[PDB]
Formats: structure tokens, sequence, C-alpha cells
């Protein structure tokens, strides 16, 4: 998807 | 008093490209802004000077900040490794929209990512810090260089920055 994370991004 | 303007000059593979200011709302959240404010500097002895925007989606996000792995896996804040959340009184309400990146509740360290487009679903999950003040222009120049796995076409990078006021 459209996140915005540090270390495991994901959908 | 006056809240803090910080800038950053983007290059693109070594070619400058130009300047993007912030405003950081130290008046709404003073440890979050302090942080940015001061990895902005390089006062504590590290910071954004060099670093890479390593994920940018066009149409929603340019995210960087990473100055320890430079892959989204580092970074570290002025406070320790982590800090907590401390509000989340604004909104991701637009372009231009300056807000902290994390891996869950209270887990806040450098990476910060700076928005395209209203991103209302991060709304209570990222906190607002700050809006770009002049330079939206370069911001949407870097979009150019991204994709929509995030990868860049080119490396784009903080080739300097620091406080204006």
């Amino acid at each position: 998807x459209l996140l915005v994370t540090a270390g495991l991004v994901l959908a | 008093m006056v809240n803090p303007t910080v800038f950053f000059d983007i290059a693109v593979d070594g070619e400058p490209l130009g300047r993007v200011s912030f405003e950081l709302f130290a008046d709404k959240v003073p440890k979050t802004a302090e942080n940015f404010r001061a990895l902005s500097t390089g006062e504590k002895g590290f910071g954004y000077k060099g670093s890479c925007f390593h994920r940018i989606i066009p149409g929603f996000m340019c995210q960087g900040g990473d100055f320890t792995r430079h892959n989204g896996t580092g970074g570290k804040s002025i406070y320790g490794e982590k800090f907590e959340d401390e509000n989340f009184i604004l909104k991701h309400t637009g372009p231009g929209i300056l807000s902290m990146a994390n891996a869950g509740p209270n887990t806040n360290g450098s990476q910060f990512f700076i928005c395209t487009a209203k991103t209302e679903w991060l709304d209570g999950k990222h906190v607002v810090f700050g809006k770009v003040k002049e330079g939206m222009n370069i911001v949407e120049a870097m979009e150019r260089f991204g994709s929509r796995n995030g990868k860049t076409s080119k490396k784009i990078t903080i080739a300097d920055c620091g406080q204006l006021e």
C-alpha cells in the first residue's frame, strides 16, 4: 500500500 | 519567538538541483521540531548532510533521513535511538507537509517524509512537524526520479543543509 515505515516496508 | 526555518540543498547524481526551505512547527511539536533542526545543522556530530532520499513514490512522498544505513533500516534521533510520538495535532492535509517515518507507535528516529499529496490515512499515525516554505518546485523535480515501488533512478542527496532562522 502507501505507508512510510522504517525497516519493514509494507504493501 | 519564531519557528525555525531549515534548508536542504538537493543534488541529483552530484549535480546541484536546488534549495528547499522548511518551516518547523516548534510551537506545536517542540521536541520533534528540535530533533529535525539539530540533525539539519549537524551540531550533535551527526546528521542529514550527505544522506539520501532512498524512497520516492510519485504522487505520494519523498522519504529520507537514514544517515546510518541509507536504506530505511537506520538513523537515530538526538535523544537516543528513538522517541515518542509527541502529539498528532496536525494532519497530512496536502503537498509540502513534513512528517516523521516510523515503525509503529513511539518509534521516531531521524527518518521523515515530504508529502506531495494529501495523505489522510497517515493522520494519527505519523507526527506532522513542518512544511515546505520555499522550493516546492525542487520537491516536484525530485519526484521525477522516483517510482511506484520507491526506488529512485538517480541518487538524490542532501548536498548541504543548515538553519536559516
